RNA sequence: GGACCUGGCGGUGCUUCAUAUCCCUCUAGAGGAGCCUGUUCUGUAAUCGAUAAACCCCGAUCAACCUCACCACCUCUUGCUCAGCCUAUAUACCGCCAUCUUCAGCAAACCCUGAUGAAGGCUACAAAGUAAGCGCAAGUACCCACGUAAAGACGUUAGGUCAAGGUGUAGCCCAUGAGGUGGCAAGAAAUGGGCUACAUUUUCUACCCCAGAAACGAUAGCCCUUAUGAAUAAGGGUCGAAGGUGGAUUUAG
């Protein structure tokens, strides 16, 4: 969906989101222009007539109560229905058809809040003829758009006089209630409805949180589901996996569910429940807590559509790469360097600590360069982390050139942004390792950089060590005009200068030695 | 200057990727493979090769440019730099030294070829002076070093054949020897088979010439080949023709009969026939008509 | 927004001739047939004469599309010679080369 | 139909999406002409 | 002296592109056709429609990506599906680019009742063939 | 490293009816570039060889249609400018070819067209005699 | 029509007429000269007569971390923006057409007492 | 090249054989001659369908039936 | 302000699934393609323009996709679907014996939104009467009826049909015409007996 | 007014040249008659423009009605056009081209000479010229490497073209815009380009070339048929003259 050139190449999750949202907004603008000026695109130049390409017609026809009623279910709104009820009740006083009244009630309950109150209190004027369909759709509406006492009253009225109707009724009853839940389940199973288990899914959704006294009975309820043999175990299974949430991991149940989802993966899947999108995200959320790599590989035909939203995809990939990092890591970095362009701070931090524990120093540069190429700019948390981890090292002598290069790039990025004020406190935190790496070939750069640092300070023990190594690595005056100044500045450089002045520094001139004596 | 090596390594990695794409081991791979692959993967109806797509090595892509001829400080490297034409002058100096050395002891190379060998241009009369110096050297004795020095520049004469191709004799059933040949014309194309041992009558598309060509000059033309060689009634021939013009068909069959007889007859006689000039297809064809002209060459009346 | 009023007239004539095309063909056949009555051919002929103007396909003109130039237009592309040469020179259209023959 | 073409393009320039250089020139000189009488 | 799709020679301060420097007698010899369709071949038809629509498309795209393009368009019609190729400058933002891309793509699709796609290559500054 | 486990294969059904048998599929491609035509026919013959069927190749003549237009606008008849549309033909014949193979190969090629090309199929299939005769 | 219309550069060329007999021969004309102008640089692509607010190009796509939606600019602020653009164009034209003040030397229309500033810097580097 | 536009399942015999549409006139008259020629031309025409052909036929029927005043 | 990342050239390895990176037809995109091939008329002391701004490579047809390796893979994948020709049918005489009635249709394909073209309707068919008629009177009758639809040098009667717009209409009409023609050549008349 | 720089011009000198171009030369033609088609001019209410070379089967690879832009008459007034205008201006222009061109020069950017003047810059056994780039050329197209096409820069004719289209300026904006009926487009005359023949290399006949007869010529006019059309073209019968190979001059190869 994204373009190929590098400039248009979306190099971050938020900007990519905004980009394809702008594309969708252009699609909506196209819809608006076509449905505002249909006559322009009315020409059917293409030989195969396609209603997908034909302009769209939400235009009410002339006043015609019967055809207007038939067009009600075509226009998909509520003002037309109000006007039609008005025309049929006030002056006509007749019903075009009970099916038409049922469809009107369907639409009005779907559309639903004082407006919902008015829409629900304006349906009782409907002609006496109100069958089950009408009553149970009123229940549907009062449940999924308003409070639950009204739905309960309507259900009692119906009893005095469907699968997802009773589903909504159970939702209303539930949303501690032990006897309620029990009698509900009992009479529901007693009736001959034979639900599609969406009632069970909804009662699970309501049981999202409870102790073992309903977490464990869910297992036998699922075993009964399996015995009747209806459920694919797509959503209720995942919801009980989530309900397992937790002061202590349950390794036994974890292994059991591992085998279960293993055979579920082995078999082929077909979608039936609209809530299979939270499946992916919360499943990987539980996987992250579990921390297992064979588990991650198991969780990894066209079942990749259930990821959907970029937020859930982000959570999944983040937890996946985090587990893979915190698991050698050669195969992990292989998988990563394979999926980085397709895939999208915390992940990079985990990568840095994984590379540290691995000791693969040569890899971190390329990773930092990739992050910078994509979106890593105007933030120094990861810069601090990489600098500390890379200059805790000095063991590669030839790699000091790469140290200097990446340090120069890091400083080029660090000094970009004055107006923001955020670049002022970055050197105070991470300039020490940067300057040490610069010292480790080129030295004048690090010299003047430490000058700028101290002339911005927060001295440090490794800063003292840096100053000492720099001074000892031939030029007395060039070393003095730095070490003596930093000593006059602060006391630890002075207690180090006490020793520095022995070799060849104090013999040059006494005015700076006099200043040192005064400060000491 | 590093740009050159960058392009070289880019070309190397691109050659590797292209070998991988076309499906061959990158070790064994050739410029012919490069050319064929780029032609198949990016065809183009452009007529000029220089305009068509080409994947070539940077060293021959870029023309040779003279590197920095003076060091970073002070003096230059060569001792003629403060004047132009330094390489030419040094070459002339060495040449004159060799000339006077020989004195005390006692094909050619194109101008632009010399230019592209060096990194300097020059003038036509300067080139002529260089040629004069070379020929003055060669008029006298020359050692092995001098001969190889001169032949560094001298190129292959590349002489042509100046000969008429000989078609192969053939044999068919009941022990019948023969030879076939083909000829063409303005708009007529024919091919004729000659039988050496046969003789007498002649066929034309299944008809004899005596009644196929009512006019005499056509028969004179088709007889002219046999008359020159003097072997007249010792060879019979069949022939097939496809054309519009009578004289066109006549010339076509004449050329085909000659190209068939040159095989049987000796190469000496073939050379005699070439000297006679009846073994070459006429390149002359009806000139095109132009848009503003009344014909191919005639213009409308200049009215003044 | 056609280019000019003569283009407008051409379009009106085209539409009229189209929407009266079948009738013109039928009655013209009834006129040009031979075995049918002369009086019937005459009926058909005054019928055609009473038919409205701008209805015959002879009054229309294969005018240009861009410049509204009536003369010097190619039927295949429908463009004027000038616009055709412009597009060919700038290489906008496809598969057209200069005749270097 | 130039009707459809030009009407669409005029409406779209009114929306402010197609910067019509020719129409910009035309109405700029129209402004100047109505200014100078 | 003929004036046809060729740039007058200046003192040498006029950057010019490949096709704009080359003359209209170098079309097949040292150039390619910007559009590619089969209406020009023998036996086919609708060529006038192809030409008028491709001209309209070029104008519309020039005016819906104004000031960013730096070269002529390339049209590639493989059977039903239509493909466009452009070269642009990195002046405006990728937000702008993608939004107008989707917009014009939808417009072309709904106008021609045809599947349409377009690609665009970014350049920092216009590529110059010669200084004329 | 990412290699899929279960490759989704589309379903196929062998209907009870027999498949038609084409005697000769002769395809004729018109283009503007002989090089593009050479690449296209190389593609086609390579696919046919790999599928294991016969093949034939030959290059019919190049056809050209040229025409004269006025060089200038108002008054210049001596000075004209010419143009020419060049079409280049290439033929490919396939004999003893089953109906389903014909279908699949034709859709493959039809999706693998380049732009500046036209493709003309002539199908020749044999059949037995009717019953009314 | 839309097809009859054409782009800006050739239009400006034909309108200004820098070529032809006028410029050639040095005859020129009697002190009439149309100055070139660029209209595309002035107005940003977003606005038009009917001011639909565009999250993609005219308005920032995100505000308060929330995607925006198409909306209408009412006639009051529409006229406001139009007057602002009128004022901006007027200021641009004013800044374009102004006086030119080269210091008076020996006399007006004479190149005597004028200085061209220092010479150009040399290739090897010579500050003059 | 006929993906769609099946002509409402029409048939070649419905296109060509118009003898059933030809019932209301004898076998010899000039109207018979003219309408036979019409049917020939229509069957030769592939562009139009049985619908357009029968509308043509009905139009001819109407017109010469209101011109039935002559029958000469 | 914004800066474009460097191209994918250094990112792509020498061993790579080019069929996967270019599955279908698409433009060149030198940013994605690492090959430094250039195309353009060179200037004196110059070279063709680099691949970046080279829109000549864009306007020319594109064949980076569909490499020989990709072709091999697609062919060996689709072999699962392709069928086998009857081995018994291996010669012209044998196939025309098994199925004498040859029939052939045809249609062009052209770039554009529309797909219908009138030439789709035309179809023709061929058959040799050496083995089909099985009699002499009806044979002489049929050859007298048909004027030029036969060819005795090749010994084949060939007939076309285009009177119908639909290919299936053409087919059915040709079959019915042939049937009625055979049935009417079977019989005869007295004026035909008198010759 | 004196002396100078550059260009043009010379019925200006010397030398080398002229490819179908200068001639001498070769062929076939035009200016003879008729016809077709343009132009000038006459009259008409009845377009417009080019109208030496470098226009005259030119805008036109088309005018019986639209094409039509003229004119008489009759109607519309926000008019398909967020109007329109075939209104003047090609001496505002773009766009497109003739021209020398059947040329080979044009040149940004530098240096030098002339006392640091306009201007000029050539000597090869060499004395201040160096050169980007354009063009020529080269290469490409047709059948080759020749040939033909193509290309053919800088500039001149204020060259043609606001009537292909748009646009600057100036105008009509009940009109100088728009719509529908009609005819307009003939020749006392002159001229141009082309066709036909004025003959026996001709005319007729079957064939396209071994024959037999005659000793010509209408693509104009009259009548008729048919072609498409709602309302000029091909064919057939009659008419069977001018015409006898061109008046100075002139065209193409
Ligand atoms: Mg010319
Ligand atoms: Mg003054
Ligand atoms: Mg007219
Ligand atoms: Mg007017
Ligand atoms: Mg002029
Ligand atoms: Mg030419
Ligand atoms: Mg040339
Ligand atoms: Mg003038
Ligand atoms: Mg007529």
């Amino acid at each position: 969906v994204f373009q190929d050139d590098p400039y248009l190449m979306p190099a971050s999750s938020l900007e990519s989101r905004s980009f394809l949202l702008a594309k969708k907004s252009g699609e909506n603008v196209a819809k608006f222009i076509i449905n505002s000026y249909p006559k322009y695109f009315q020409k059917d130049i293409a030989e195969p007539h396609i209603p997908c390409l034909m302009p769209e017609y939400f235009e009410p026809q002339i006043k015609d109560i019967s055809e207007a009623a038939l067009k009600e279910r075509i226009e998909l709104r509520k003002v037309k229905a109000s006007v039609d009820m008005f025309d049929q009740l006030l002056q006509a006083g007749t019903t075009v058809s009970l099916e038409t009244t049922n469809s009107l009630l369907d639409l009005l309950c779907y559309y639903g809040t004082w407006r919902a109150k008015n829409n629900a209190e304006r349906i009782f004027s409907l002609m006496p003829e109100k069958n089950e369909h009408s009553y149970c759709t009123m229940i549907r509406g009062m449940v999924k758009h308003r409070a639950y006492e009204q739905a309960l009253n309507l259900y009692t009225e119906l009893l005095n006089n469907d699968v997802y109707t009773f589903n909504a009724l159970i939702e209303a009853t539930v949303c501690e209630k032990w006897s309620k839940i029990l009698e509900l389940l009992r009479h529901m199973v007693a009736q001959k409805v034979k639900p599609n288990l969406q009632t069970f899914n909804t009662i699970l959704k309501c049981l999202r949180r409870f102790h073992v006294f309903a977490r464990s009975p869910a297992l036998q309820v699922l075993r009964e589901m399996k015995a009747i043999g209806i459920e694919p175990s797509l959503a209720t299974y995942h919801h009980i996996i989530r309900l397992f949430d937790p002061g202590d991991p349950l390794k036994r149940s974890s292994f059991i569910i591992y085998d279960i989802m293993n055979e579920l993966m082995g078999k082929r899947f077909s979608p039936k429940d609209p809530d299979d999108d939270k499946f992916f995200q919360s499943a990987m959320s539980i996987c992250s807590s579990l921390r297992d790599l064979e588990l991650a590989y198991q969780v990894h035909g066209d079942n990749w559509k259930f990821i959907g939203p970029d937020q859930h995809r982000n959570f999944y990939y983040s937890k996946f790469f985090d587990l893979i990092c915190l698991m050698q890591i050669d195969v992990t970095l292989k998988w990563y360097e394979d999926l980085i362009p397709s895939a999208y701070s915390q992940t990079m931090i985990h990568l840095l600590q994984a590379l540290d524990v691995a000791n693969r120093l040569e890899v971190i540069p390329k990773i930092w360069k990739d992050s910078k190429e994509y979106g890593h700019t105007f933030r120094s948390d990861l810069r601090e982390e990489i600098l500390m981890l890379m200059a805790r090292d000095k063991h590669p002598p030839e790699l000091q050139v790469a140290f200097a290069d990446c340090a120069a790039d890091i400083k080029s990025a660090y000094e970009s942004q004055p107006i923001r004020q955020t670049a002022q406190d970055w050197p105070a935190t991470s300039l020490n390792c940067i300057a040490i790496l610069f010292l480790r070939g080129r030295t004048q750069e690090a010299w003047k950089m430490l000058g700028l640092f101290r002339k911005h300070k927060i001295p440090r023990s490794e800063l003292l060590n840096e100053l000492m190594d720099s001074a000892k690595v031939n030029s007395p005056s060039q070393a003095i005009e730095v070490v003596e100044l930093a000593s006059a500045f602060s006391l630890p450089i002075c207690e180090g200068l006490t020793q520095r002045v022995m070799s060849d520094f104090a013999i040059n001139q006494e005015q700076k030695e006099a200043l040192s004596n005064l400060t000491a | 200057e590093d740009f050159i090596k960058k392009q070289i390594e880019e070309f190397n990695i691109g050659k590797r990727h292209l070998a991988n794409m076309m499906g061959e081991d990158p070790e064994t791979f050739t410029q012919e493979d490069i050319d064929r692959a780029i032609a198949y993967l990016f065809p183009s109806g452009l007529f000029e090769k220089r305009a068509r797509p080409v994947m070539k090595h940077p060293e021959q892509i870029f023309p040779r440019q003279r590197a920095i001829q003076w060091g970073e400080d002070g003096r230059p490297f060569h001792y003629l730099f403060y004047t132009g034409k330094q390489s030419y002058y040094s070459l002339m100096h060495d040449v004159y030294g060799m000339l006077l050395n020989l004195e005390k002891h006692q094909r050619w190379l194109i101008k632009e070829e010399l230019e592209e060998m060096l990194v300097e241009k020059l003038s036509d009369l300067d080139y002529m002076q260089f040629i004069r110096l070379l020929e003055k050297l060669l008029t006298s004795q020359c050692g092995a070093a001098e001969e190889e020095f001169v032949q560094r520049f001298r190129r292959s004469v590349t002489l042509e054949s100046k000969k008429q191709l000989i078609e192969p004799v053939q044999y068919d059933e009941q022990g019948m020897a023969f030879s076939k040949s083909e000829g063409k014309r303005k708009t007529a194309k024919a091919e004729a088979i000659v039988y050496k041992h046969g003789s007498g009558r002649i066929k034309v598309n299944g008809i004899d010439y005596q009644l196929y060509f009512p006019i005499t000059q056509d028969r004179e033309q088709l007889m002219f080949p046999f008359h020159f060689v003097d072997r007249l009634g010792k060879h019979d021939v069949t022939c097939t023709v496809s054309g519009g013009g009578r004289s066109a068909q006549a010339g076509a069959i004449r050329l085909a009969m000659a190209k068939a007889l040159c095989s049987f007859v000796t190469e000496d006689e073939v050379e005699w026939m070439r000297q006679a000039g009846l073994l070459t297809t006429d390149p002359r064809v009806r000139e095109r008509k132009k848009p503003g002209q009344e014909g191919a060459r005639r213009k409308f009346t200049w009215k003044k | 927004h056609y280019v000019d009023w003569r283009m407008w007239r051409d379009v009106k004539r085209r539409k009229m001739a189209y929407e009266y095309a079948d009738e013109r063909l039928r009655i013209n056949s009834l006129r040009k047939n031979t075995i049918l009555p002369k009086i019937l051919q005459d009926v058909a002929d005054e019928e055609i004469a009473a038919l409205p103007r701008d209805s015959c396909p002879v009054r229309i003109r294969n005018r240009c599309v861009m410049t509204s130039r009536p003369r010097g237009v190619k039927r295949r592309w429908r463009l004027s010679r000038i616009v055709f040469r412009h597009l060919a020179d700038h290489g906008q259209l496809s598969g057209i080369q200069r005749a270097t023959w | 139909n130039h009707h459809t073409y030009a009407e669409l393009m005029q409406t779209l320039r009114f929306l402010g999406l197609y910067r019509d250089e020719h129409q910009d020139f035309m109405d700029e000189q129209k402004r100047l002409k109505k200014l100078r009488g | 002296k003929n004036r046809a799709a060729r740039v007058r020679v200046s003192k040498g301060d006029k950057p010019v592109t490949y096709e704009e420097a080359h003359a209209p007698h170098y079309i097949a010899h040292r150039k390619g056709w910007l559009s590619l369709h089969t209406g020009n071949l023998d036996g086919e038809d609708h060529a006038a429609e192809r030409t008028v629509e491709d001209v309209f498309l070029r104008k519309f795209m020039w005016g819906t990506f104004p000031g960013c393009l730096a070269d002529q368009l390339v049209l590639k019609r493989r059977g039903n599906q239509l493909e466009i190729c452009a070269v642009v400058l990195r002046q405006l933002s990728p937000h702008k680019y993608y939004f107008l891309v989707g917009y014009s793509e939808t417009l072309l699709s709904y106008f021609y009742k045809c599947p349409v796609r377009l690609h665009l290559q970014t350049v920092p500054s216009k590529v110059v063939y010669k200084y004329l | 490293v990412d290699v899929p486990k279960d490759l989704t294969k589309p379903v196929v059904t062998i209907s009870d009816e027999p498949d038609i048998l084409y005697k000769r599929l002769s395809v004729l491609v018109k283009g503007h570039d002989k090089a593009v035509l050479d690449s296209y026919e190389y593609f086609a013959v390579l696919a046919a060889k790999e599928l294991g069927i016969s093949i034939k190749v030959h290059e019919p003549p190049r056809k050209i249609e040229r025409f004269t237009l006025l060089q200038s606008v108002h008054i210049y008849k001596k000075h004209r400018v010419q143009y020419e549309m060049r079409t280049l033909y290439r033929c490919l014949e396939l004999e003893h070819l089953t109906g389903s193979t014909a279908d699949v190969y034709l859709e493959y090629i039809q999706r693998n067209l380049p732009e500046g090309v036209a493709m003309e199929v002539t199908k020749t299939q044999l059949e037995q005699l009717p019953e009314h005769i | 029509s839309f097809f009859t219309k054409l782009t800006a550069d050739e239009l400006w060329k034909g309108a200004l007429a820098e070529t032809g007999a006028g410029a050639k021969k040095g005859r020129g004309k009697r002190t009439k000269k149309k100055k070139r102008k660029d209209l595309n640089r002035g107005q940003i692509i977003g606005e038009g007569r009917y001011g639909f607010l565009w999250p993609g190009l005219n308005v920032p796509l995100m505000k308060n971390g929330a995607v925006q939606t198409i909306a209408q600019r009412s006639k009051e602020e529409q006229e406001k923006v139009e007057a602002d653009m009128i004022q901006q164009r007027e200021e641009w034209d004013r800044k374009k057409k102004m006086k030119v003040k080269r210091e008076r030397g020996w006399s007006g229309n004479s190149w005597g007492g004028i200085s061209l500033g220092p010479p150009d810097p040399g290739p090897c580097g010579e500050t003059y | 090249n006929e993906a769609g536009f099946d002509d409402d399942g029409s048939e070649f015999h419905e296109h060509i054989f118009l003898e059933k549409h030809l019932e209301s006139f004898p076998k010899q008259g000039p109207i018979r001659h003219f309408m036979e020629l019409v049917t020939c031309g229509l069957s030769k025409n592939p562009y139009l369908s049985v619908k357009q052909k029968v509308e043509h036929i009905e139009w001819f029927r109407n017109y010469f039936n209101e011109k039935k005043d002559i029958l000469k | 302000r914004r800066k474009a990342l460097p191209p994918r050239t250094e990112k792509m390895a020498v061993d790579q699934d080019w069929p996967s990176v270019y599955p279908v037809a698409a433009p060149f995109k030198p940013s994605a393609v690492p090959l430094p091939v250039r195309m353009g008329y060179p200037v004196k002391k110059g070279v063709p323009m680099a691949k970046e701004g080279n829109l000549e490579l864009l306007k020319i047809p594109n064949f980076l996709h569909l490499t020989p390796v990709a072709i091999k893979k697609h062919c060996e994948a689709l072999k699962d679907f392709c069928t086998e020709w009857p081995a018994a049918l291996d010669s012209d005489e044998k196939c025309e014996k098994h199925f004498p009635i040859e029939i052939d249709s045809t249609d062009y394909v052209s770039s554009g939104p529309s797909v219908r073209n009138p030439r789709a309707r035309v179809v023709v068919l061929r058959v040799k009467l050496s083995s089909l008629n099985l009699d002499d009177h009806a044979k002489k009758k049929l050859i007298k009826l048909v004027g030029e639809r036969y060819c005795k040098t090749t010994d084949v009667l060939t007939i076309k049909t285009d009177r119908c717009p639909l290919r299936r209409q053409n087919y059915d009409y040709a079959v019915y015409l042939l049937t009625v023609l055979y049935h009417e050549s079977w019989n005869t008349e007295e004026w035909e007996k008198s010759k």
